[PDB]
């Protein structure tokens, strides 16, 4: 359990 | 406290503001002179030692009878002519505690490093004295290291199998599930890790011949396999290790992941069964656009289309599955599933992530089958065919179950000897010999695939050690340039050796004619792109060594078209856990976790500096956790483009990084063409 | 609240100081005319009904095709001519909830009692119209009741097997353990209860190919089997039931028993696996003398002598094992082990106790093998030969795995009709047909033993009901006299029918010539001792029915010697759990537990008085807990002397009695010739 | 649990 953080888009683009 | 243990402990005692790295040479010298030479059984002549070993059920007389004793004596002379010295105490300790042959009561030592290497070389050559001497030179120079099973067991009467990675397909039937449990126990008995594909098994709440909602799903089979691996614990020596793989579009994917939660119920949790998730590009596309995704019941798809869900291309068939009323599905949130994956990997390091379309877009044997899952170490990526195990009276339909032979080039020693071609070809020959001499009597699909595919895995190690000892940062573009050139050369010479073996034996692997090697599509990027180093420093590292060019790759393509290819699969970069200490090498192509390794053996604590660590190269030995995981992904993707199978890619994470950070690393790995992700290691 | 269960609850409302027993007749009448006739699918003619059932996969066409529809109509008229009426609400409720055929959605009722009986009779007769009518008369009079599998599945398309008891011998190999797990799952999938002998398996801490302390013992196989039975649970409606048996001289006996302790850990305890302990006379003798007993490591005995420990006579080889230095043995206290057995049976009801020398001193087929273990219900006692399941490429040596078809005579209805001979012969024919039509294609040894041994189990029930309705106490000597005469007559007519079947078919069971039937030793007590009733009260119960004398038994012995026997085993008294309600009979030959049985079905509470219970016979229906277990042991031993297999003998214990009382009951049962003890039920 | 009472010698004869 480090820290749950949601994927807030733009994380699928590079 | 032993004298060598005290000397090894003086490394941490900082003298003049620096670690006493030279104490490890004193530590290993003291270890040898005080323990090894005392506990090493000595014989008047090599003939007496060999006779004692064969007659006391230590060696196999079959492979030693292939040589006259003069040839064996000359092979042992070649091994001892090098006067090999272990540079560190941990190398010698690991060898003489894990691989050196001991008496039946484990009291004395029969085999030195040279004796073990000579026996392995004599087993590899299979009657050729010059070939045995070549293997001796290759291994005593530590350019090539056979895997732990091969190195430990070759030429031993009471040996396990020389293969330790197996991949089994499980069909959706009780007969096939029982056979899978049996084969898993038989292979774990031999000491091999077993990976099982559970994607064909129908999900929980499916019908069993008109009785609806009767199937326990993949989790019941998971419990069966976990208990099977716990029972088949390698004669109580080493804990039975197995892996289960499930497609992310399988309906039981959430139940599959819940088996690794810390709060998991004892009727759901599995302890000795690693889990890997297979992710097609369709799932990543659905999560990218935040569209709600569907997981499917495999038996409905099999009934509707006559094909298993994991046997079909999800990219083209997903819409047809969703729009088919006769296909049962449940809505999921793909982004929530990705976050659950990242949370599980942060908590326990599981599951392994296999990007299905990254593997299969460069897979050379898609005609045989697509790669549906990986092994326990997440680097074996080969085509598999599920077996149809029928009733006892009926005849079974044997498929192809994956099992490849592992070997590792030492990048530092291969590079310093300027012997990429010779080491690669000799390692290919040795792996081919291990493949031919392997016969497993209780896994018919594994045996059939070993005989037909003739797949081998030639890995590499000491990448970070070689780079740090040459003043190159692991994340630097020059490191990726070296990896590109080196692994292009390794692929070139492995393909050349495989085609040469095919020409010599007049035979290729089964269904080679449909492969991309036969059609030449494999060589497109090699006959179109130049993989010579782009940096003067890297180009100087390859001085005195011919780097294959575009014309050389065209010649290799013509040679492969004319003569074929003997191995369906050649290269896979395994983790190389314990053999790295013996070779004084950093594990696999991964960066080092720690600069100096602190471990406790017995009641005494030991210190292992990374090989070649000093004051000048201290900061080139950057720890993996301090590194940017994006640059490590870039390095592995640079290597992955020359490796036909996968690479054991461990994620080294800090405690401060979020679930979003792990998800970003996974998505960048998917974007960069990473095939598999092994472990999420948090500091 | 339903009207019928409201009427059924008026039994307990005491009017004028007596239970209103007549309310159950009104309860069943209301049950029918308010639920059953409403929910029953009615067709214009029987032809439409049969066509509807065959077409929609409810029945099997093959067995119905052997009769012209006029014959089937005659059979159905014979069933309905009796105008059978259920005497209690529980009988009809249990039938129409467990055995009556229902539509695919479990909505309406397709089969009445007459329809089910007619279908079972037409299945039994196999084309014979007169035999089908005879079976209809036998079952509609409720003189004979086929077991739950046969009665439930006879003539149904989507059905399980007609046999539900299977006994497996597990050899000391990983291949054999894997095959045992596979066969256990296959047979549990069919709905059968599987018993496994774990005595041949080597104990914990034994070598597996010259590496010592490697074997996990029988407890690891126990965990494997427990998870295999949890997996194969048939939707979970009836979870997979397994039994494990271990000889008391096995070294793992204490760990085998520790799997049932309440304080057992999750890594040891088994939940779905019943346990039985096989106790030779040697152990009882050692405990009696308070001497130091020894448990043995089976692999050491097998290595030293070439035979498994349980395949050898312990009463003649125990001293040789103890004196043998190459045999590994562990010192135990036999009285402490007996006390542990008693404590475990008090706290959990386990283990089942099999007195091996009690079984084998009267066993008729010791030439084939000795009986080494019982079934899950602890009443099947047949010779078994272990199989040798080899590697995949090699042929397997198939042994003999036990399985018998169950069937119960209704003692009350058989005695009322004065039809012991006809009922026994017709039941033997029906059980022979069930054996012949059973074909297990995933258990090779079960298949082979079913084809070769042709074993059947013909039990009885309503013994206590018949005695209580005839003014005879269960513990009274008159009850034991009746049981002696009745079961001697049953044995006589079963042997006669077996000999007649052998004469007609011209074949006997495999290895019959070595049996005691062929040698004539089986008939010694029958040609020497007269079993006519010793009491005038009992002798009038058999008036109008011929009791075979010593001359009749001599004639039968000559007939058997000249024609042989078709069945190796014929009689076994099973618990007969749920069919006892349908037949309105007390369960098996054991005494009743409650005079009025209170049960809760869903959210409804209903009461079941014992069959024929009233005020005139209230005290003759003595509860099993209130009676002396020594007299119950005497009764079961009187019955056991005429039963070739065992009797499921439940011990009914009060809370006041200690473990010493349970041990005394067990020792008195062993002294009196009791073959097996099923359960230690405590109130 | 049920009370544990040790077996006597006379318990083995009837
Ligand atoms: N680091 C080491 N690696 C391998 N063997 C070692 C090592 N150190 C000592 N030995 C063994 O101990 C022996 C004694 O070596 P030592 O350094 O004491 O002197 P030596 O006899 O002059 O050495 P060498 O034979 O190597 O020239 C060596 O011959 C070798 O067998
Ligand atoms: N106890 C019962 N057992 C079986 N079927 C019953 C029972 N009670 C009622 N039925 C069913 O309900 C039908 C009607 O029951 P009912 O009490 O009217 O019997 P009957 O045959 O019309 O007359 P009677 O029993 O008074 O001679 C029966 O034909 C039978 O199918
Ligand atoms: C027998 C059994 C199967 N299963 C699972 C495992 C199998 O993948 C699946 C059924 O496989 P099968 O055993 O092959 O089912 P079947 O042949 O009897 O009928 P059908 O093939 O039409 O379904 O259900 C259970 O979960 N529990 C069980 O008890
Ligand atoms: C393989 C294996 C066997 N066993 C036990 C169960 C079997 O009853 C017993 C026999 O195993 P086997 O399968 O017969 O092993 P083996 O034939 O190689 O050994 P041996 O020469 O002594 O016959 O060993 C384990 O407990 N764990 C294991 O992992
Ligand atoms: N004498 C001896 N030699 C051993 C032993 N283990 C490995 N060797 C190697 C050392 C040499 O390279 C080779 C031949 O040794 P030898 O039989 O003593 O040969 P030689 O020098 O007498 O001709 O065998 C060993 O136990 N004794
Ligand atoms: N009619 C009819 N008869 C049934 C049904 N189920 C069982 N039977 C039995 C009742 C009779 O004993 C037998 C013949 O019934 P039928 O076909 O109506 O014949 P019949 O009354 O014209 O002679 O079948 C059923 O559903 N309908
Ligand atoms: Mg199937
Ligand atoms: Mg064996």
């Amino acid at each position: 359990k480090a820290t749950v953080e949601p994927l807030k888009d733009d994380d699928f683009y590079f | 406290v032993p004298k060598w243990i005290q000397l090894n402990n003086e490394i941490m005692i900082q003298k003049d503001g620096k670690f006493q790295f030279d104490k490890d040479k004193e530590a290993v010298h003291s270890y040898f002179v005080d323990y090894i030479n005392q506990n090493t059984v000595f014989f008047h002549n090599l003939k007496e030692k060999l006779d004692y070993l064969v007659e006391n059920q230590y060696y196999e007389e079959e492979f030693l009878s292939l040589y006259s004793f003069e040839d064996i004596k000359e092979v042992f002379k070649t091994a001892y002519a090098k006067k090999f010295r272990f540079p560190s105490f941990m190398s010698a300790f690991k060898f003489y505690n894990d691989y050196a042959l001991k008496t039946n009561d484990k009291k004395k030592i029969l085999e030195r490093y040279e004796d073990r290497i000579s026996i392995v070389a004599l087993f590899f050559a299979n009657g050729d004295t010059e070939k045995a001497k070549e293997y001796v030179n290759l291994m005593i120079n530590q350019e090539y290291q056979p895997s732990t099973p091969t190195f430990l067991n070759a030429g031993r009467k009471r040996r396990g199998e020389l293969v330790s990675c197996f991949l089994l397909e499980v069909n959706d039937s009780l007969n096939d599930i029982s056979r899978a449990i049996d084969i898993s126990m038989q292979l774990s008995k031999l000491g091999g890790g077993v990976s099982l594909n559970l994607s064909k098994l129908r999900a929980k709440g499916e019908a069993i011949k008109d009785v609806e909602n009767a199937t326990k799903g993949v989790v019941g089979v998971m419990k069966l396999l976990d208990n099977a691996f716990r029972y088949a614990d390698q004669m109580g020596q080493r804990q039975g290790s197995g892996a289960a793989y499930l497609n992310i579009f399988h309906r039981d994917i959430n139940d599959f992941l819940d088996t690794k939660k810390i709060s998991a119920d004892e009727d759901v949790r599995v302890k000795t069964l690693s889990i890997g998730v297979v992710i097609p590009d369709k799932f990543v596309e659905l999560a990218r656009e935040d569209k709600a995704a569907y997981v499917f019941y495999p038996h409905t798809i099999y009934k509707e289309y006559g094909q298993h869900m994991d046997e079909m291309d999800m990219n083209e068939m997903y819409d047809k599955f969703v729009d088919n009323p006769r296909v049962k599905k449940e809505k999921i949130n793909p982004r929530k599933l990705l976050e659950k994956l990242a949370m599980l990997r942060s908590e326990s390091g599981y599951p392994y992530i296999m990007f299905q379309d990254n593997v299969n877009k460069v897979h050379a044997n898609n005609h045989i089958s697509k790669v549906k899952f990986s092994n326990l170490c997440s680097e074996v990526l080969q085509a598999s065919q599920v077996s149809s195990y029928t009733d006892y009276d009926e005849e079974d339909e044997i498929g192809l179950d994956i099992s490849c032979n592992l070997g590792s080039l030492n990048i530092l020693n291969v590079m310093e000897h300027k012997s990429i071609e010779k080491t690669v070809k000799l390692a290919t020959d040795s792996l081919t010999h291990v493949s031919e001499t392997t016969d497993i009597r209780n896994a018919p699909a594994v045996r059939r695939a070993n005989k037909a595919m003739k797949s081998i895995g030639l890995g590499a190690m000491n990448l970070h050690g070689y780079l740090a000892q040459n003043g190159i940062a692991y994340e630097s573009p020059e490191a990726r340039d070296f990896a590109n050139t080196f692994f292009m050369m390794v692929n070139f010479y492995s393909i050349q050796r495989s085609a040469e073996i095919a020409k010599e034996k007049g035979e290729t692997f089964d269904q080679y004619e449909g492969s991309t090697y036969a059609t030449g599509e494999y060589f497109d990027k090699y006959v179109s792109t130049d993989f010579s180093p782009k940096y003067e420093k890297i180009a100087n590292l390859f001085e005195g060594m011919h780097i294959p060019t575009t014309e050389d790759w065209k010649k290799l393509k013509a040679f492969v078209a004319e003569h074929g290819m003997y191995h369906s699969y050649r290269l896979c970069i395994a983790p190389t856990g314990s053999i790295s200490y013996v070779q004084s090498s950093t594990a696999s192509v991964m960066p080092i976790m720690e600069r100096i390794e602190e471990r406790t053996y017995g009641n005494s604590k030991t210190y292992y500096p990374m090989p070649g660590l000093a004051s000048n190269n201290w900061f080139f030995y950057k720890e993996a956790y301090d590194m940017d995981m994006f640059k490590v992904v870039d390095m592995i993707a640079t290597i992955q483009q020359h490796i036909d199978q996968g690479i054991s890619f461990t994620l080294f994470l800090k405690d401060t990084m979020t679930t979003r950070d792990l998800n970003r690393i996974d998505l960048y790995a998917h974007h960069r063409g990473i095939k598999t992700i092994y472990y999420a290691r948090t500091k």
